């Protein structure tokens, strides 16, 4: 008659926190430049 | 129930027959080596020190 019910599952443990790893999912990748432009002694700095 | 007696039942073979030092007062943290309570409720919590 005596029965035994045993349970078990999981978790993240707590250092996962700064420990943990992410997958990226990434595409279409665009670029981004900064340039220094200088005219007649004209100096300009831009980003496009 | 028995507080303070000794008492005694029908069936005389003393080894089937179960008894609690039972207090139910205190809360601990749930471990494979104690079983469960049938309240299986959740009822309180706490932190663990010295955090990464
Ligand atoms: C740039 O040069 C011109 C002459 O070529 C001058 O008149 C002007 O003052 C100069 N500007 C600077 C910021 O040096
Ligand atoms: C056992 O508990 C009952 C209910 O609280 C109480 O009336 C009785 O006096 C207690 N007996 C003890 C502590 O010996």
């Amino acid at each position: 008659e005596n029965t035994q019910l045993s349970e078990a599952y999981v978790e993240f443990a707590p250092d996962c926190t700064i420990d943990h790893a992410v997958a990226l999912k990434v595409h279409t990748a665009a670029l981004k430049v900064g340039l220094r432009i200088v005219y007649g002694n004209t100096t300009a700095r831009l980003d496009t | 129930i028995v507080s303070t007696r000794t008492k005694m039942n029908g069936c005389t073979k003393a080894k089937q027959c179960i008894a609690y030092k039972r207090d139910q007062t205190k809360w601990v943290f749930n471990s494979p080596d104690l079983i469960r309570h049938t309240d299986h409720s959740v009822q309180g919590k706490l932190h663990i020190p010295f955090r990464l």
